[PDB]
């Protein structure tokens, strides 16, 4: 099960604390071992 | 060499034999994931207090 907690606050370090709450609950079922990121370009 | 493919000899006119008839077969499938496709059900009302 994949599930997504989002938080958007507005505020190089992060301070003050938070709930987090869920988005996106699906039922994929698949195995991942590794991730990456992306970016955007201009 | 036998030759399979025949064509049909649908009419609604003919016998009991041949007939046209639709055919859906339901495939039903339960995994360990949840459900996201549920069948209607008839509720009752709210009574409050």
């Amino acid at each position: 099960y994949f599930k997504i907690y989002s938080k958007h606050t507005p505020i190089d370090l992060p301070q003050g604390f938070s709930a987090l709450e869920p988005l996106v609950d699906l039922p994929i079922g698949i195995n991942i071992t590794r991730f990456q990121t992306l970016l955007a370009l201009h | 060499c036998y030759f399979p493919l025949r064509s049909y000899s649908f009419r609604p006119t003919y016998g009991v034999g041949h007939q046209p008839y639709r055919v859906v077969v339901l495939s039903f499938e339960l995994l360990h994931a949840p459900a996201t496709v549920c069948g209607p059900k008839k509720s009752t009302n709210l009574v409050k207090n």
